[PDB]
């Protein structure tokens, strides 16, 4: 099935975010990220994707379709706002091997800290 | 210049101080060029603007609205040290007007919380310059937090008037005006929130009306009055420079005038004299001297009455001397 | 100059007109320094100020909005007795842009309801200038009321351009621009009231918007229109002095163009040349000078073409003389 | 005398579409001529933001802002404009280079399928701001987007204060328009089938002094991305700005205006070194920058609101050389 995202320049955690900023999904899922506001992107992180899946970058104010095929956790950036926070999290199947390997990975502080929240938060 | 002839240049560090006061600096250079080292943390806390406890989430170089006032040479190369905390939770960067190349420096500083960088730049041109953080998708928001504050750069030889004739000031302060943007409730109450991402969308709403709910100097209604009112005797001379890195004001000394004023804030271009009240373009820094020939209080404000009174932009200053009645007196006091 | 000194000048008692007109001056000053005398009584009345009857407890010096325009020369000393008649309710004061000390004169100048005081001071810059009262704490609403006119000090050898060469202008008129903040009812249509302390708090929340529901000339919109339509003919010379001590405007004199415009309104600033469409900050006054070239109808307004169709800032100059095709022609007038 | 007007030689010049200008040469070659231009209006309705909203233009040359006619000091220019019968409103032009009958206004009042011929001798050099102004609607006709610009060179082209020539190799102009597109109970912008039909609810937004949006070329994001201006280090170039009713405050991100002549009159000596200039509503300036360093800068309204949340921002991009000696990084963002 189909998960829809929306990139903002404000939403309830702030300025800059993806709502939802966690998303939960299996394998052969799709992800629609839909810039709401111009200025946004999604970009998978490096190293912060499971082992066999590809890297994945779209255009500024481009609709984005991503489809999720290995199963694991994917922290996702906006190519701009990554260091103002504007990440989301997207877990593929239960208990993802690689969750605590990026919650733990070097990273923006603010970053971290909305991480955090979505993983207690938005689970 | 050539890499290694910059690398030759001699280094002064320079503590900065927090506005409206100045650091320590010579009207005239003294030696040739220098690379001059600053270093600004930037604190994002809250910060009270008015009584009734109104409170803005500011971004603030320095740990003050404005940011302090940087002073170098033409010729000069300022580099800044900026760090980040990682007790902050969004990513700045700072642009320099006075700069050239990288959006004003903002390409080549983006630092998130934990993160710090140096830049350095030749300041070729003479005149006060507002810098301002600027982050992709979210300027206008930083600029209104009170991320901003503005730099002078001064001729070598000192500032001097259209005609080439020197022009000292025994004092210079600088006042930095904001005008703010704070959501209200349903019944008209200012919001107060925990956090400065928590209040992003409700501000971005009150910034869109173009209607600033206070404009003041300083980062507060009343910070240059009281104990922070400016000082000056009768026979001083004062420099006055006032940036505004988001709305146009109007300056205009209460009692007194702008004897010369760069307007548009930049040496090269002859200052206009006799001004009763000036003009500075939101995203930019002018500078008015005036020799004070009266003593009492006078006030000095944004024109627009409303903004001064109303929203918070007047301060104060003190004057001592003796006063002078050739050039005014009360010949009939007020009576029946 | 000292208290002898001054004493043994000459005394010049002047009757001032009511704008747009001026009181009789010469432009070039005709012998040494002397204190003008000049008196006004303020007056709090009801004044319409549009077609519809939107009525506004103004404050008016002179009994009019905007106050007169007083003319002296650099040099000589403008005494002004100021007097408020105990039919008016509220305490006022007076502070000239163009004095130095006492906040412009407002400090020595607070009279109450049945109080009348003198006030001299010496014009030592020239240049057009905005007075404008304002009793501390309610300075925005007294000025909005129209509590504000301008004074000319012209330099003692007339007006020259930027080069020396001497202009000398045929008439001149002062178009004061006064932009009100009416409260309107839930229907939308202007509320009116008894008094003008019934007007305070519903006036303040308008003035707070910092958007005016009216903006225009000589207190009224179509002031300046009609029979009051200034008039100029082919080849005359006209300096129209503008103020506004409560807003920024933008002169612009559609069909022609400031010549030379002191926008600044400070003589010693060179004046700039020219111009299509100027630009005087609020808290001030300035100047521009044109020779007429066709004749017609020409409308005189704020370029904020908003304010000046919808709000009410725009004046029309009817002009007799010979049309000039050289200058512009409808080779085909408007057909199929 | 009359004779000598009429020997003049008459050029017709072909007009482009902002913010490019047409063919033309700094220093003036031959002697005065009449100029001749033509523009037809075009009223119709124009998407300018990426949520579709829509506003139903008066275009001058079918593009907002009109596109820049340039003749120099002492030539005559004569436009013929043409409103085709398709069009349901009588339009008209004022060109405050002009000097009597309201700017032309009075002497261009032509409805639906007819259109005249106007000529004026421009005698003071200097950019300046044209716009429709029919009388009762003026406001209306410019917020709808119904102005452009005229530059007026000097015979012997541009100079600085000092008398020192400057030529610009390139000259981009950017015209700036303040909408006011008027929204339902819910914040949704509002559409119509005619221009008429959002008259009354576009004064009201109007009067609030407020506009809704406000770009550059018609649109926010026009001259941003694929469409951002060009320029490389070591060139000059000049950027005329335009704004027919409200103040802006032109700001080159990164650069700064060498030379702008603010008021837009070159008589009047130019600033120099100048961070943020300010162009009052009813004004066209004009700015002459070198680049120096190559990269992308935003030149935009300083009014950060405006030029971010409204939508007043360009981008140029340069190539060439980056210059340390003017800007370098000594430590990258790093822990
Ligand atoms: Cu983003
Ligand atoms: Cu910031
Ligand atoms: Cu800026
Ligand atoms: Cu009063
Ligand atoms: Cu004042
Ligand atoms: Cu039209
Ligand atoms: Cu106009
Ligand atoms: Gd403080
Ligand atoms: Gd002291
Ligand atoms: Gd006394
Ligand atoms: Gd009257
Ligand atoms: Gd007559
Ligand atoms: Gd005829
Ligand atoms: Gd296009
Ligand atoms: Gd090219
Ligand atoms: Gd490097």
């Amino acid at each position: 099935e189909n998960i829809e995202v929306h990139m903002l320049n404000k939403g309830a955690e702030g300025a800059m975010v993806f709502e939802p900023a966690y998303i939960k999904a299996n394998p052969g899922d799709t992800v629609t990220f839909i810039p709401v506001d111009k200025g946004h992107n999604v970009e998978s992180i490096k190293d912060m994707i499971p082992e066999g899946a590809e890297k994945f970058k779209s255009k500024i104010n481009e609709n984005y379709v991503l489809t999720v095929t290995q199963p694991g956790a994917y922290l996702v950036k906006c190519t701009p706002h990554y260091a103002m926070g504007m990440i989301a999290l997207i877990a593929v199947g239960d208990s993802p091997a690689n969750l605590d390997q990026i919650v733990s990975a070097k990273k923006p502080k603010i970053v971290q800290e909305r991480l955090e929240k979505v993983i207690a938060s938005a689970k | 210049a050539t890499a290694a002839e910059i690398a030759a240049l001699p280094r002064q560090k320079v503590e900065l101080v927090d506005p409206p006061f100045v650091h320590a600096h010579s009207q005239v250079a003294e030696g040739g060029p220098k690379v001059v080292e600053f270093t600004m943390v930037i604190e994002e806390k809250k910060i009270v603007i008015d009584d009734a406890g109104t409170e803005v989430h500011a971004m603030a170089f320095n740990g003050t609205v404005p940011g302090p006032l940087m002073v170098v040479h033409q010729d000069d190369y300022l580099e800044l040290t900026l760090i980040n905390p990682e007790t902050n939770t969004l990513m700045h960067n700072i642009d320099f007007h006075a700069a050239t190349g990288a959006l004003g420096g903002g390409g080549l500083t983006e630092i998130n919380p934990g993160e710090k960088t140096i830049l350095r730049f030749k300041a070729t041109k003479p005149g006060v310059f507002v810098y301002h953080c600027a982050p992709p998708g979210m300027v206008p928001w930083h600029v209104v937090s009170g991320m901003n504050g503005a730099i002078m750069v001064l001729p070598r030889e000192g500032l001097h008037d259209g005609k080439g004739k020197a022009l000292t000031y025994d004092k210079i302060y600088y006042v930095g005006e904001q005008d703010f943007y704070v959501p209200r409730d349903e019944n008209g109450k200012y919001k107060k929130y925990e956090a400065p991402g928590d209040a992003y969308e409700d501000t971005v709403k009150v910034m869109r009306t173009l209607t600033p709910t206070h404009v003041v100097f300083n980062g507060a209604v009343g910070a240059l009055t009281g104990d922070k009112a400016m000082t000056a005797a009768v026979g001083e001379k004062v420099l006055i420079v006032h940036s505004q890195a988001n709305r146009d004001t109007r300056p205009h000394l209460i009692g007194g005038h702008g004897d010369y004023v760069w307007a548009t804030g930049k040496f090269n271009t002859p200052p206009d004299v006799d001004q009763e009240t000036w003009f500075i373009p939101g995203g930019a820094a002018g500078a008015a001297f005036y020799t004070f020939q009266q003593p009492g209080i006078y006030a000095y404000v944004n024109h627009n009455l409303i903004e001064a009174f109303e929203l918070g932009a007047a301060a104060h200053f003190k004057v001592t001397g003796e006063w002078n009645d050739d050039l005014m007196t009360s010949v009939l006091a007020p009576s029946g």
